């Protein structure tokens, strides 16, 4: 399973 | 901005049999943008509602397609795969050889 | 064995023709298990694998949700990226992401993953530590310090040590039938006249899984890497793979020629040569 990207660049 | 231009094998899914269905597939790999217009023919027409694969890419980010159709060979109909890229100047042809 | 787990994502922008589009597939080994695209009608997360689809409505709704937010920020990271590298709003560009781990034969986290690219290059890396970056450019460099200051590596080392291992543990489990069966290459010499005075043996390998293969030609059992054409491996559109390697040959000499093959899925390996 996947996980969340929290941060833009 | 640096492209690279695909890399293309036509083939069948399984070694071809005159009169026996198959699959025609056209995998184009190795490019960059993903933009990309790929069609299969059968004596030189567009062979209607070919599948495709979701894009992917390599190690490299290169991207790879397969572009596949259900066909049935036989000794005189003529198939092919035409690509066209932004690194192509003209779409490029290549024939299928069932030895290949 | 070894395994994989690998998420790839896509978006590729096209300004005047909407919000960039998004795809995401996911892969165990060389098998393709989940998929997303943004440009399908009310876009869901879909299996791709029969192991998956067992998984229950909570999985796929936490799947599909995780998939529009990495769509939506990488929208704004587009935009992002044309104001770092000084670029007009004209141009379509591209945005990929791979995470993954692999991990050993007992089941232990071998390497972790997370990586970055625009238009096609390298922009930053999660180091194999887990807890440093290479960023490739000055631009990267920016990112790097944000990603720094908001501990963003601590947040992927947890899961890669984690949740990933734990993950491919469970699929592998599920799969076992597929996921953990190699198909050794079916294989045969296939002789082409050029003219009376050569012809090419082509040794094929069908059939196989995983994609990991070695065919060489040797004459007299000396190698011909220099001599011999081998074709990219290639999908053949039912899970399996297909590749060959051809010499050409004076006429007369084809039994001095063998073909070697090996795979996981073969007994042993192969010495072939064209039978008439």
């Amino acid at each position: 399973r996947r996980r969340w990207r929290r941060l833009t660049v | 901005m640096i492209q690279r231009t695909p890399k293309i094998q036509v083939y069948s899914r399984h070694p071809a049999e005159n009169g026996k269905s198959n699959f025609l597939n056209c995998y184009v790999s190795g490019f960059h943008p993903s933009d990309i217009e790929v069609d299969l023919l059968k004596n030189g027409e567009r062979i209607e509602k070919v599948e495709h694969s979701d894009l992917s890419f390599s190690k490299d980010w290169s991207f790879y397609l397969l572009y596949y159709t259900e066909f049935t060979p036989t000794e005189k109909d003529e198939y092919a795969c035409r690509v066209n890229h932004v690194t192509l100047s003209q779409p490029k042809i290549v024939k299928w050889d069932r030895d290949m | 064995g070894s395994h994989s787990m690998r998420y790839f994502h896509t978006s590729v922008s096209r300004p005047g023709r909407g919000e960039p589009r998004f795809i995401t597939v996911g892969y165990v080994d060389d098998t393709l298990f989940v998929r997303f695209d943004s440009d399908a009608a009310s876009p869901r997360e879909e299996p791709r694998a029969p192991w998956i689809e067992q998984e229950g409505p909570e999985y796929w709704d936490r799947e599909t949700q995780i998939c529009k937010a990495k769509a939506q920020t990488d929208r704004e990271d587009l935009r992002t990226l044309l104001r770092y590298y000084n670029q007009s709003e004209a141009g379509s560009h591209t945005l990929q992401n791979m995470y993954g781990c692999d991990v050993g034969p007992d089941g232990r986290l071998l390497r972790g993953y997370h990586q970055d690219a625009y238009d096609g290059k390298d922009y930053i890396a999660l180091n194999e530590d887990l807890s440093s970056w290479t960023a490739a450019d000055t631009a990267a460099q920016i990112t790097q310090r944000k990603w720094e200051a908001a501990r963003v590596a601590e947040q992927l080392r947890a899961y890669l040590e984690g949740e990933c291992v734990e993950w491919l543990r469970r699929y592998l489990e599920n799969g076992k039938e597929t996921l953990q069966r190699a198909d050794p290459p079916k294989t045969h010499v296939t002789h082409h006249p050029i003219s009376d005075h050569e012809a090419t043996l082509r040794c094929w390998a069908l059939g196989f899984y995983p994609a990991e293969i070695t065919l060489t030609w040797q004459r007299d059992g000396e190698d011909q890497t220099q001599d011999t054409e081998l074709v990219e491996t290639r999908p053949a559109g039912d899970r399996t793979f297909q590749k060959w390697a051809a010499v050409v040959v004076p006429s007369g000499e084809e039994q001095r020629y063998t073909c070697h093959v090996q795979h996981e899925g073969l007994p042993k390996p192969l010495t072939l040569r064209w039978e008439p």
